[PDB]
């Protein structure tokens, strides 16, 4: 899996 | 303080009832993904999690979605609570996920 959203 | 991103996929069942519309097509089934802190989007494949807020997409067939959890979110508040920080140390020590992460 790949990330679309990654906390800031 | 600490405080989940979606404070109303706290609870197990809410997130696992977002799976009603999940793909059969896929291998990771609703309650694997539900029990690793993700919701359904709607959309595709994609997931979020509750705590951390993050979104995964793209799952391969061998993916366990507590790996992918503790590799690419790996400040995630849910995944430390539940696997432990060992885990989430050991996940990135695997190659084939360590690879993924690049
Ligand atoms: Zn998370």
């Amino acid at each position: 899996a790949v990330p679309f959203y990654l906390p800031e | 303080n600490y405080f989940p991103q979606y404070p109303e996929y706290a609870i197990e069942t809410a997130r696992l009832r977002t799976f009603e519309a999940w793909p059969r097509n896929l291998k990771q089934k609703p309650h694997q993904l539900a029990e690793a802190g993700f919701f359904y989007t709607g959309v595709g494949d994609r997931v979020r999690c509750f705590s951390c807020g993050g979104g995964l997409m793209d799952w391969n067939d061998n993916d366990e979605p507590w790996e992918q959890h503790a590799l690419w979110l790996s400040q995630c508040r849910f995944v430390k609570l539940m696997k432990g920080q060992l885990y989430i140390d050991t996940v990135a020590a695997k190659p084939v996920l360590a690879e993924e992460k690049e």
